[PDB]
């Protein structure tokens, strides 16, 4: 992996194009998230 | 260490993580290529991820942060989909959990919408689908993410398409 930016934990992406997509984030420490929750699921084909 | 535990549909933690994974589908620019063409889930299982040493080790780092950042954490709940996510929870994310050709340097990459962590469940672009019948967007299999705290601190800003 990749180092933080400097003086940064984290890289934030902002979309700046597609207006309804949310943001992505980038952590360079295994140790700055645990996986509280495992979800089990389908997608669904549309009606 | 790692034991799972499941949550009853009529419980109100299970519910609003339902609700997480529901609400942020969204419609993506590859028409439906990496995850397959739906707008919602069918949810069969959420478990909570009960790790006492993995989540020491979250909280330490989380402390350190925290403490580099006017005691600010700075902490969401965010989704993530990988191929390996079975080793994540019995082993947790470390450099071989790193996207390394991701658009922000290699690392380990979360997203807000359930939809694109679902573009990432059988790995990068899709894969090739699901290991049955090589289907990206297959209906039929079963499909694991991970809804993660996630320790952010301070966060570097990247504008971007
Ligand atoms: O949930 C995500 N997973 C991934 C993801 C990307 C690559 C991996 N790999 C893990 C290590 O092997 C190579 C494939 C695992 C997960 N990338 C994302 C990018 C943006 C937003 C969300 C995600
Ligand atoms: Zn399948």
């Amino acid at each position: 992996m990749a180092h933080s930016p400097p003086g940064h934990h984290s890289v934030t992406g902002r979309p700046s194009v597609n207006g309804l997509a949310l943001a992505e984030y980038v952590i360079y420490r295994g140790e700055q998230a645990y996986p509280e929750y495992l979800i089990t699921y389908q997608i669904m084909r549309p009606e | 260490g790692t034991i799972l535990i499941d949550l009853s549909p009529d419980d109100k933690e299970f519910q609003s993580v339902e609700e997480e994974m529901q609400s942020t589908v969204r419609e993506h620019r590859d028409g439906g290529h990496a995850g397959g063409i739906f707008n919602r889930y069918n949810i069969l299982k959420i478990q909570k991820v009960c790790n006492k040493k993995l989540w020491e080790r979250y909280t330490h780092r989380r402390k350190e942060v925290s403490e580099e950042n006017h005691n600010h954490a700075n902490e969401r709940m965010l989704f993530h989909g990988s191929p390996f996510v079975n080793a994540i929870i019995h082993k947790g994310f470390d450099e071989r959990h790193a996207y390394i050709g991701g658009m922000f340097g290699a690392g380990i990459y979360f997203a807000e919408n359930s939809s694109k962590s679902n573009q990432y469940v059988y790995g990068i672009g899709g894969g090739t689908g699901c290991p049955v019948h090589k289907d990206r967007s297959c209906y039929i299999c079963h499909r694991q993410l991970l809804f993660c705290r996630v320790t952010l601190g301070k966060s570097f800003l990247q504008f971007s398409a």
